[PDB]
Formats: structure tokens, C-alpha cells, sequence
């Protein structure tokens, strides 16, 4: 809500919540998900850990892609 | 984490206000910016009767009242009735002493410079605020969603305007504005109501229109099937009720209302559509940007809370971006109050703390020092 | 114990990595960007330099320019700035535990060489260092000790000779023009079908378009006599906009400004019969050997066809008693790194370092009488 | 007998006249303008489609077109309809007596010469035609052979040297923007004095008050220095809705996007500069008289103080071993048609026109080998 932070969940569907937002790290592709229940300060936490691991881990070579709820792509 | 405030966000809007405390989810204070003024003589002497009404309560006795609205377009045209509504905002509807605390104000792109001056001039003489900053609309919209790249489209009630946003440093030379919104909507609505034979023409048949408008009016997916759809059968007609018990019924005239968003022929003007000027904002940006900026379509405002406007836009978009691309358009159901929502982040950003403009700069360098502070 | 850093400072892409790797372990153009419009969108992480790999994602909303210019170093705070983003951001380690192998153009000029050595110890405080030549350690990543190479990268072509493992230096020669001039060709020669690429950001664009479709003509005249009358070899590209351009006889124009300048207006010869020029300015004895290791480096050898119009351009104009072959590595493109790895993992590379205390009692001198 | 006839297309103002003459008989903008509202008052006159200066008149009821853009044709039925106003209508002469003479951009594509070439032949049935250069015939109003030729009208901006009397093809520059981009970069630039103009009718308004008031500075932060202290550059224009405007800084602001493109966010190089880099590109020997024929042509050129801060951008950046000049003759917006009223009426000129005859037994091909 105040303090954002980032915690390391493994890979499947039943970790999802609606509450919460998730970033999906496939390499050369980083999926942004955001909830439906999600708030402000979280999504803007997911976009800053999002712009921080396409341009210091891999120096910007990588496409970070931002989806929600039934626009989830084909990856 | 991000450091507590005591600023105050007062989106002053065409047709709304929505003022309220930074930090907080939503804005305290929402009511539409009109001042009446009474038209009829007053022969009963004593219980109040003030020279003028402003805020929900002017909604109340519109009757016997004038409407005015001060901002027409997004320029403010009198200050006098403005100055009356930011005294209502802040004394009367939020309670509180702007002696200590800043206050966020809101604008379109592209207005004149000497409504910042005497923005400045009213805030920083009149309340004696200790700071002000003044922002960008399409930027605050864009900071409710969460993302950094994209094309907003904000809509009130005077102002449509597209501003590409392409990580964090916006476009200047892509910005499109559009006097075409919600007020040109309702009047337009007003002028087809005839063909019923129901005739309004007072500032309160205005907010009847505006109401009926809110309440009844879609978006068509396609416009001349949805016209044959309309002529052939009885279906699509609709009833509301009027304050004083009459009923009207309305058929093709809830599709034809927002058409004028998407051809603006109706009304006179020869400017093209809200698709075509989204499609134009994407083609002045350069080459390398457009990819990000199709999939992250943002829309904001009261004047995109029709239903349906999202697949008519999607088709729109398909139809004039080339096949490969992937197009995305985000409508989030706050996207009413967004503009509030990202002047509440804004606020409540620890960054912030070095832009606001104090009271010794404005002292020591005029109303001027907005032009070199603010964007 | 320590493992040492091999860095190929290249004009237009540089590549980095650890000594003893079969290939680089990070390769990236050298490019420094700067915002050219406001930052709206305050407190979200915005830079006033983007550097690297990063500065080319986000590539329309910068100006790029390049450090290095025609093989030698012009702007040194970029170049400090590209070393920076190498060193820390890149291959993720700190300068003071690990020495390294740096490449530098032939014929640097020494004063370069000093300041290469003065920001290498006094602002990275590295324990070791060392500075070595592109194309011998190209040869060296040939397996020969003996042979010419015509190492042709971005900023310029050089033509080496080398025999018993060292180069003659009156004989070496350069040759201005490279990928960027193609590019800048290739640039000229879209106009007439329409298409505009005007500034630096979509330059890259023609760049991808010149390394996915071009080709070496083997014979040129009959080659525009097909590509008149039929229409075989006109293939599309999808602009990252989505537009869809095609490409007929422009994809194989494009290589043969090296073998005619003409093209692009300056007087000078073509890539083929300047390495005849330099082989003629060597002495009698070595030619037989000398013709024989034709080595080439750099990524613009990296068009098909080149290898067999090198051939035929140098077999029609050296004398027929005498047999010519033309050798071309499918890892020629990073070559000089591999040359770097091997020297800088050997058994004898130890003494050669040249030690911190070693520079603090001679300054930036003691490079020129190590790194010889 | 008959007399030829000049006609020089320009991309939003078109001339035409008969050759032998000191000035073009009609000036007219190039537009077709349509109607945008349902005619209820029949049988008085409506036309589907009004063209020309007819177009210009009523311009209020009418959205308007510009069939050329960036100097290039691109919508060609309405390029026909401009044809047939120029012939029928302004010039009132039947264009089967009196052979044409047409003047194309630089670097235009092939097909373009060769659709210019079927619909004049083809539709009007000219008896000759001849296509030409725009700054080739700017030299040659100028009485030079040998010079830049820097032609700025509506919609491109050309850098183009000549020696010998013949363009350099691999010199010749196209910079993209002209007096279109200024217009709308003024109709940004008066929004802030709570001016709005938005449409089609009312752009003409803003080039305008372009045309009666704008001039280049000198120096432009003593200029907006002066601006801001005091008031005595600023100056009211008469709207013709009756309201009167006032403008101020704004009037040499918008000059200035020609030095700085990054005022409308192009990235690319200022006008001065991009002259600097096409003498470059030309060759060492003949740039001596080169940098002294600066010729200047098109309609942009004609503000006030553009040669002198032209003169100083130039003076700053050459090196100082030589002499700059540049002329600027006061009938300069007009040079292309004057060039070639002097080309079509010589002595000379009989056997270098392209007949019908030959047309028909080489189709639209002969154009290839004939204006070269
Ligand atoms: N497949 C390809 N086809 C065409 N050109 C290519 C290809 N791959 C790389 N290039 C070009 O090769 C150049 C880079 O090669 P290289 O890394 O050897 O150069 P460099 O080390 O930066 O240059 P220099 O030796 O001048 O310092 C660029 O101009 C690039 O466009
Ligand atoms: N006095 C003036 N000051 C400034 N601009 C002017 C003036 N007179 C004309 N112009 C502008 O010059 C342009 C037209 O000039 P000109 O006739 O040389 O161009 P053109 O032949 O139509 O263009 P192009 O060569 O690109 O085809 C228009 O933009 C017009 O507004
Ligand atoms: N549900 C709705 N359907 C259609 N239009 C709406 C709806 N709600 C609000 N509007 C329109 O939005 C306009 C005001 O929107 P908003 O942007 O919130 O205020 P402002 O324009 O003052 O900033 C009104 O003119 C109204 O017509
Ligand atoms: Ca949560
Ligand atoms: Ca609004
Ligand atoms: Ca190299
Ligand atoms: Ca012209």
C-alpha cells in the first residue's frame, strides 16, 4: 500500500491474486500483468521494477509488454 | 516509500470540479462549475435570498436561475464567477485555510499564456497559497494508469486533445487539440431533439440534455447498419422521464449524438475524427515509437464513458494502422477521475518537493516564473 | 587466480568479455545518446546520458553520437562514459581485481595511447594492463604468422602486412570508407523509391536492412542486366511501423562502393587493388607467401559473394604464375576478441602486464616500451 | 510562328505564362478545393469541384486540397484538373497550337517523368514538351553556370550545386522544410495570444500574416531580449472578420525554424549548415567559385534579413582563408520561370523539343534520353 515491494513466487496460475500485480521475466520478453483489484502504487512499482530490469540486467535488450485481465498475449 | 502531504488537488474542469487531498483514493469534493444568477423578481423579503448561486446548489434552483459557466473551452472568460467557485471549493466544500497548504491545478495544452498569469496572479494574491504547480491533464491521466509510453486521449466537457507520451519525455510537436467535447455533444443533441418536436432552449433544458445525454446515448460499431437496424424495426427506441412527468421516447438519436466524436461534418466543422486525429498524433511522432504507442491507447475523461466507444475505436484504429500491428486500448472504469487520481500521485511523489513554485520566486519574479517552472 | 578482461574497442561495436571464451560475452554498439525532448513524467528514473545497447532501444527519442570516429578515440568523456557502462553495467564486474587487454587501431597516434593508459590507472585504478593491434591479433586468430589483413569494420578498412609475426609499418594502409558509408550509400539510394531516412535514429534501420539483405555481385554489369528485365531477386522488408518496403537492384549496389568509390564521389581505389598497392610496397622474398594468407576481418566481409569476387578482382590483376586463395572464418567477425582471449590467457602473458607499480614510477610512458 | 509556353509547377503556388517574357502572366495557388455543405439554392452555379484562385475566393464553404506534396505529385486526376485551369481558364489558349515547356524537381522518380509525359501528351495533345530542372533554370536567371542554388518554396527545401552547367547528383540535398511547416508552426505559435485557427480556410490567413510580417534576426537572444523589455516591435494585423490581432516575439520566431528544426522537433541539420555539408561532399578543386555563387530562389527567401544572417552563419563555420558573397536578386521568387522563358525562346531550343512523332513510335520512353 506504502512500502511496494517485490517478492519471488514460483511459476504457475494458482499464484496469481487479483489483489496484487506480477512480472513475468521470460528473458528477451517481460510481461507486466496488473489486477483488476490493484492499486495505484503498485502498478507504478511494477512499471519502475519492469523499466529497471530491461535496462540494468539485460541494458535494454528486451521488450517489456503490459497486460491485464483477458488480454493476456499468446507467450 | 513516498512522504506525506498537506496538498490539495483541484481538477477545475469544464464542467466539473473534483477537488480533494492528496494521498487519498478519490476526490472529496465533486459538483459542476456554474454560477446563477436570478431572472425573476423577488417579492417575498427576508430568508436569504443571495445574489448569486454557485455549485449544487445552483443545480437545485435552476429554475429561477441563469446558468453560467466561466470556463468555456478550457479558457477561463470570467474571472469574477471562477474566483467565486475556487472561494466555494475551498471554504465551503473542502473547509480548509489555503494559507498552508499547496494546491495542484489542472490545464489543457495549448492555452493561453494569460490564463496561467492570472492563475497565478488570483492563487498566489487572493488565498495566499505557500506553493503551486499547474499540470498537464493527458500527464496526470497517464501517471493513473501506471504506465509510462502512451497516447492519451483526454475529453472533458470543452477540450479533446491527444498527447503521446514515449517513456518519460512527451512529444510537443505531436500534440493535438480538438474543440470538440461534451458541451458541442449536448448542444448538438439539443438541436436533433426538434425532429421529435421537443424544443429546449433554457440553461436548465441544457442541464436536461446534458442529463438525458449521460443517461441514454451508446456508440454505435458500425453507423449504417446500425441506421437500417433503426429505420426497420422499433427496438433501439428508449424512454426517459422529464422533472415535470412527461415522457419522451428516442430511437436513432442515442447513436447519432456521439457520431459527431467520430465525424465532425455534423456540426460545420471540416476537422476530421477523434480516430483520424489518434492516427495523425502517431504519424507526426517518429518512426522508431510507434510500435509501443499503438498498444498502449489510454482514454480519460467523462466524454469516453459512453459504452461501446472502446470496439468503435478499436475498429477505427485496425482499419487505419497496417494489418501487423497490434492495437491496445486501455479503459479502465475510474478513467472519469483519472486526471485527480495522477494530481494525487503527483503530489504525494517525494521528487515533487523541488518544482513547486514558493512564494519568494513568484515575489521576485513576476507571474512569469510559471512559464519557466511549469512545463 | 584472478581472471583477465579482454575489450575490442570498435568504432561502431564494441565488444567485451573474459580471457580464456570461445566468443564475446557481451557485444554492443558504441553509441552515446542524449534526450532531446523535455521529461514530463518527473522521478521515474530519466537520465541525461543513455549509453549502450540501452540508448539503442529507446533510439527515436535521443540523439546518438559516436565516441570513436574512423578507428581513433575524438570524444573521450563518451569514451570514458562507453568504458564505464562496459566495466559496470555490461559485464558486471569491478576494474580493480581484474586486468585488461584493451585493442587499438594501427598507426595510433601515441598521444592516444597515453590517454588510454591515464584513464585506464587513474580513474578505474585497474592491477594490469595492456594494449594490442587489431589485425595482428587477427592473424593470430587465424593460426598464422605471416599474411595480410584487410580488416574492414565500421569506421575504416586496413590493409596489414605482417611477417614473422610483426608488421612492416611503412606498408600498412587505410582506406576511408566502411559500413558507415554504406550505409550512408544506401541511405542515398532509397530516395528514388520513395522512402525517406533522413536522421540518426532510423539509420540503424538501414543498417539492419544492409546486414539482412545484401550480397557481393560476382560480375556487376550482367547483374543489372537481370535485375532490369526480370524481377527475381526484389524482396520486402517490415519496417518496425509496419510499413512494407521492397528492394530490387539497391541490394547488391550497396557493396559494390567498396570495389568503386566512384559511387560516393572520392577519388581513391577500390578495396581490391589497394592490397596490391600495400603488397607491392613489401619486399621481393615474402610475396610468396604473402599472397598466399589472405585474411579477412572485420563485419562488413560478412556479405556472401565477397570471398569469391575477392578472388576473381585479385586474380585478373596479379600475374597468372602464381596461385591465389582467399580464406574467410565464419567467427572472422570477432576475431580480434579471440585474439585477445588466447594472448591474454597464456602461460607467457604474465610478465607482459604492465603493473600499477610499474606506472607509478614511470607515468604514462611505460606503454610504449611494453606494448612493442 | 507559335509561341511556347512556361509553366512551372510548384507545390502550392503554380506560374504560367508565354516564353519571351520578363514576368509570368498568371500566378495562382495550386488547390482544389471542394464543397463541404449541401447547395440548397439550385441552379446558380455549383460546381462539384471549384480549382485554382476561384478556390482561394470562397474558400470559407470549401476544404481544400494540395495535390502536390513535397514537391513531388502524388494525387494525379487533380494535377489534370490544375493542367486544364492553367490551359483553359488563366492562360485562354488552345494547348494544341502551342508547345509546353515544364519545369520537375530534382531527384524526381522516373515514373512521374513518364506519367507527366502520357498526360500531356495523351489528354491535352500538345504539339512539344520539354521538361527541365527548377535550379538549373534559377543558375541560369542568375547568369551563372556554376553555383548552389539553395530553392526553398512551399513544400521542400533543395541544396543544389552545379558546375559545368550540370548538377552534381551525388551533392544535391533535400531538406524538408519549407514555408507549409512554417505556416503551421506559426498557427502553433499564435495560440498562445488566444488566437485559434484550426482549419484548412483559415491556414491561408496565417500564411499571410507570414508574408506581411515576419523578419529573420540577426542574432535571436538580443532579439528576444528586446522583445520582452520592450514593446516596440510589436505590430497589429486586420483579421478579415474585422478583429485585429496583435503579434509581437512571434514575428521572428517563426523565421527561425529554417536555423533551428528542433523548434518543430526535427532532429535534422539547420539550413545553413546543410549547404556546409553538400560544398563539402563536392569536389576539392572547384569549390572556390562555388562558395562564392550562393544563389538564393523560391519564395521563402524573401524575408527580411535572411541574407545577412545567412552571411553570418555561413562566415562563422568556413574557415576564414576565403571569401563569402551571396546574391539575392529581388525577382527571385519568380527565377524558375524566368530561366525558362530564356530557355524555350531561344534559337537553339526548335530541335530539343520531344514532337508528337516521336512520341508515338517511342511511347512515354524518349523523355529518358532527351532532357538530359
Ligand atoms: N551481416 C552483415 N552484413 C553487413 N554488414 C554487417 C553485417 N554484420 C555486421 N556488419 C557491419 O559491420 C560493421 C561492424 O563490424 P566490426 O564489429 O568488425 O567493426 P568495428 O570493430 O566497430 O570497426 P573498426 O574496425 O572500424 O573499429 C558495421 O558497419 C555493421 O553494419
Ligand atoms: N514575401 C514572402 N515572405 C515569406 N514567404 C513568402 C513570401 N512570398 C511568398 N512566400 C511563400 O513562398 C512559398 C511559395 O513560393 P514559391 O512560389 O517559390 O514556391 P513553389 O514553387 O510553390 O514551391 P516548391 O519549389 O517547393 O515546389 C509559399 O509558402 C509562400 O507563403
Ligand atoms: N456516463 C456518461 N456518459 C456520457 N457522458 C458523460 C458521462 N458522465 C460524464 N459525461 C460527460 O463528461 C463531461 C464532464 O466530464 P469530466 O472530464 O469528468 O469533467 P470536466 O470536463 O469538467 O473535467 C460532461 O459534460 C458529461 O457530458
Ligand atoms: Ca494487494
Ligand atoms: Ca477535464
Ligand atoms: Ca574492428
Ligand atoms: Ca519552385
Amino acid at each position: 500500500r506504502r512500502v511496494v515491494r517485490a517478492t519471488e513466487v514460483p511459476v504457475s496460475w494458482e499464484s496469481f491474486n487479483n489483489g496484487d500485480c506480477f512480472i513475468l521475466d521470460l528473458g528477451n520478453n517481460i510481461h507486466q500483468w496488473c489486477g483488476s483489484n490493484s492499486n495505484r502504487y503498485e502498478r507504478l512499482k511494477a512499471t519502475q521494477v519492469s523499466k529497471g530490469i530491461r535496462d540494468n540486467e539485460r541494458s535494454g535488450r528486451a521488450r517489456v509488454h503490459v497486460s491485464e485481465e483477458g488480454t493476456e498475449p499468446e507467450a | 516509500d513516498e512522504d506525506e502531504t498537506t496538498a490539495l488537488v483541484c481538477d477545475n474542469g469544464s464542467g466539473l470540479v473534483k477537488a480533494g487531498f492528496a494521498g487519498d483514493d478519490a476526490p472529496r469534493a465533486v459538483f459542476p462549475s456554474i454560477v446563477g444568477r436570478p431572472r425573476h423578481q423577488g417579492v417575498m423579503v427576508g430568508m436569504g435570498q443571495k445574489d448569486s448561486y454557485v455549485g449544487d446548489e445552483a443545480q437545485s434552483k435552476r429554475g429561477i436561475l441563469t446558468l453560467k459557466y466561466p470556463i468555456e473551452h478550457g479558457i477561463i472568460t470570467n474571472w469574477d464567477d471562477m474566483e467565486k467557485i475556487w472561494h466555494h471549493t475551498f471554504y465551503n466544500e473542502l473547509r480548509v485555510a489555503p494559507e498552508e497548504h499547496p494546491t495542484l491545478l489542472t490545464e489543457a495544452p495549448l492555452n493561453p499564456k494569460a490564463n496561467r498569469e492570472k492563475m497565478t496572479q488570483i492563487m498566489f494574491e487572493t488565498f495566499n497559497v505557500p506553493a503551486m504547480y499547474v499540470a498537464i491533464q493527458a500527464v496526470l491521466s497517464l501517471y493513473a494508469s501506471g504506465r509510462t509510453t502512451g497516447i492519451v486521449l483526454d475529453s472533458g466537457d470543452g477540450v479533446t486533445h491527444n498527447v503521446p507520451i514515449y517513456e518519460g519525455y512527451a512529444l510537443p510537436h505531436a500534440i493535438m487539440r480538438l474543440d470538440l467535447a461534451g458541451r458541442d455533444l449536448t448542444d448538438y443533441l439539443m438541436k436533433i431533439l426538434t425532429e421529435r418536436g421537443y424544443s429546449f432552449v433554457t440553461t436548465a433544458e441544457r442541464e436536461i440534455v446534458r442529463d438525458i445525454k449521460e443517461k441514454l446515448c451508446y456508440v454505435a460499431l458500425d453507423f449504417e447498419n446500425e441506421m437500417a437496424t433503426a429505420a426497420s424495426s422499433s427496438s433501439l427506441e428508449k424512454s426517459y422521464e422529464l422533472p415535470d412527468g412527461q415522457v419522451i421516447t428516442i430511437g436513432n438519436e442515442r447513436f447519432r449524438c456521439p457520431e459527431t466524436l467520430f465525424q465532425p461534418s455534423f456540426i460545420g466543422m471540416e476537422s476530421a475524427g477523434i480516430h483520424e486525429t489518434t492516427y495523425n498524433s502517431i504519424m507526426k511522432c517518429d518512426i522508431d515509437i510507434r510500435k509501443d504507442l499503438y498498444a498502449n491507447n489510454v482514454m480519460s475523461g467523462g466524454t469516453t464513458m459512453y459504452p461501446g466507444i472502446a470496439d468503435r475505436m478499436q475498429k477505427e484504429i485496425t482499419a487505419l494502422a497496417p494489418s501487423t500491428m497490434k492495437i491496445k486500448i486501455i479503459a479502465p472504469p475510474e478513467r472519469k477521475y483519472s486526471v485527480w487520481i495522477g494530481g494525487s500521485i503527483l503530489a504525494s511523489l517525494s521528487t515533487f518537493q523541488q518544482m513547486w513554485i514558493t512564494k519568494q520566486e513568484y515575489d521576485e519574479a513576476g507571474p512569469s516564473i510559471v512559464h519557466r517552472k511549469c512545463f
